[PDB]
């Protein structure tokens, strides 16, 4: 079956004095984005965002964005309560968020679950991979975890990870089944830049990948490197495929030694370039 | 709360070749607080028509997003992508380099 | 399919 992944981040930013917390959630299958709500509109209704959600009928639209809308209202009493917790100087601009789903190996056996919180940037408070205990970031996150434990709330975090997480995650794999499970393997090239009278940079590129999992290196004669390489962030092209590059500087007259790998689910073999 | 600065990238979405119609990416990653001010110059002009991806994070929590617009490589036009955050004691602009 | 949170902090 081939692994997947449900995930929702959902952002809120307070801006005292100038209105309501601003609340975003957006949902991805795999790295495809394909859902939000953005509580800057003027009618905020939870909207497809990827082609084959769009014939989802209004009853789902309409749970989602009561589910949406109660979060919303979550996320203003939190960034108030956390503010208190933490003795923070009144004003000023924090975040909450949260990030949540299910990955599923080659069965519709929930193979792991994720709820997990942070404020200000910071790990706050999350599941534990049990789905039955919570690890608490600080002090001020363990009077939270004792809230938690007290309500049960693992259990219905479980059952949702267990049951319709999974559940709908099958469905957008089926109603998205064209594009969803493609694997298209990384074109590969080479390009050569003079530096300077003494060494040259040699970039090796990974273009029109899915999916964004790849991994791309520079060797000297079968070793890793003994030297710096840059290697950028995998980025996307922005048609849902990606791209990266990793470049060496290497000695005139040696560009031959130095041999490019490319990995990526979507290749038969290993990929091996030389200049 | 600890501040994150943006790494930036400035890109085409194809290998661009010089009079052919493509498009011009500017992917800002592992940034905090999530407020940030994205523009795309040509020739040190602002662009108008430029899209932006819904804002979201990574695993680590950190907020990225991707700015795109239509362009056309030629050999004499430039280009740019001007990133304002409150980590930054002044606006970073990274010129797009057809070799990256 | 997007959950609300359960409980308050």
């Amino acid at each position: 079956m081939g692994p997947h992944s449900l995930r929702y981040f959902v952002t809120a930013v307070s801006r005292p004095g100038l209105g309501e917390p601003r609340f975003i959630a957006v949902g991805y299958v795999d790295d495809t984005q394909f859902v939000r709500f953005d509580s800057d509109a003027d009618n905020p209704r939870f909207e497809p965002r990827a082609p084959w959600m769009e014939q989802e009928g209004p009853e789902y639209w309409e749970e989602q964005t009561q589910r949406a809308k109660s979060d919303e209202q979550w996320f203003r009493v939190s960034l108030r309560t956390a503010q208190r917790y933490y003795n923070q100087s009144k004003g000023g601009s924090h975040t909450f968020q949260r990030m949540f789903g299910c990955d599923v190996g080659s069965d519709w056996r929930l193979l792991r679950g994720y709820q997990q919180f942070a404020y200000d940037g910071r790990d706050y408070i999350a599941l534990n991979e049990d789905l039955k205990t919570w690890t608490a970031a600080d002090t001020a996150a363990l009077i939270t975890r004792r809230k938690w434990e007290q309500a049960g709330d693992a259990e219905y975090y479980r059952a949702y990870l267990e049951g319709e997480c999974v559940e709908w995650l099958r469905r957008y794999l089926e109603l998205g089944n064209e594009t969803l499970l493609r694997t298209d393997s990384p074109k590969a090239h080479v390009t050569y830049h003079p530096r300077s009278q003494v060494d040259v940079t040699l970039r090796c590129w990974a273009l029109g990948f899915y999916p964004a999992d790849i991994t791309l290196t520079w060797q000297l004669n079968g070793e890793d490197l003994t030297q710096d390489m840059e290697l950028v962030e995998t980025r996307p092209a922005g048609d849902g495929t990606f791209q990266k590059w990793a470049a060496v500087v290497v000695p005139l007259g040696k560009e031959q030694n130095y041999t490019c790998h490319v990995h990526h689910k979507g290749l038969p073999e290993p990929l091996t370039l030389r200049w | 709360m600890i501040q994150k600065t943006p790494q930036i990238q400035v890109y085409s979405r194809h290998p661009p070749e010089n009079g052919k119609p493509n498009i011009l990416n500017c992917y800002v990653t592992q940034f905090h607080p999530p407020h940030i001010e994205i523009q795309m110059l040509k020739n040190g002009k602002k662009i108008p028509k430029v899209e932006m991806s819904d804002m979201s994070f990574s695993k680590d929590w950190s907020f990225y997003i991707l700015a795109h617009t239509e362009f056309t490589p030629t050999e004499t036009d430039t280009y740019a992508c001007r990133v304002k955050h409150d980590s930054m004691a002044e606006p970073k602009t990274v010129y797009w380099d057809r070799d990256m | 399919k997007y959950l609300q949170v359960a409980s308050h902090v």
